[PDB]
């Protein structure tokens, strides 16, 4: 006889009923990096710990009106 | 249709698989290959 039944009970004990698989469709040639997470920075210090102040004000900027004739 | 044996895997996934395989494919010493010789479940 084959004994279907009863092998299949033989794999059964054997191997405990965890016996397929979740097939999983794969379409594309290639394979590519999985999209994750990506924080953005929480330092503990600051880089410098004190801006800069306004280098640029308009103050600095006009420095002279010209007094020329033309 | 799906084409998952075509595909272009990465590569130490092509590693470990090939080494399964290699693995398998090898003749083997008796002193290793005791192991897998290995125990059964419910004890």
């Amino acid at each position: 006889a084959p004994s279907a039944k009863a092998t299949a009970a033989k794999k059964a004990v054997v191997k405990g009923t965890n016996g397929k698989k979740a097939l999983k469709v794969r379409t594309s040639a290639t394979f590519r990096l999985p999209k994750t997470l990506k924080l953005a920075r929480a330092p503990k210090y600051a880089s410098k710990a004190v801006p800069h102040y306004n280098r640029l004000d308009s103050y600095k900027v006009i420095e002279q009106p010209i007094t020329s004739e033309t | 249709r799906n084409l998952s044996r075509y595909v272009k895997w990465p590569e130490y996934v092509r590693v470990q698989r090939q080494k399964k395989i290699l693995s398998i494919r090898l003749k083997v010493p008796p002193t290793i290959a005791q192991f897998q010789y290995t125990l059964d479940r419910n004890t």
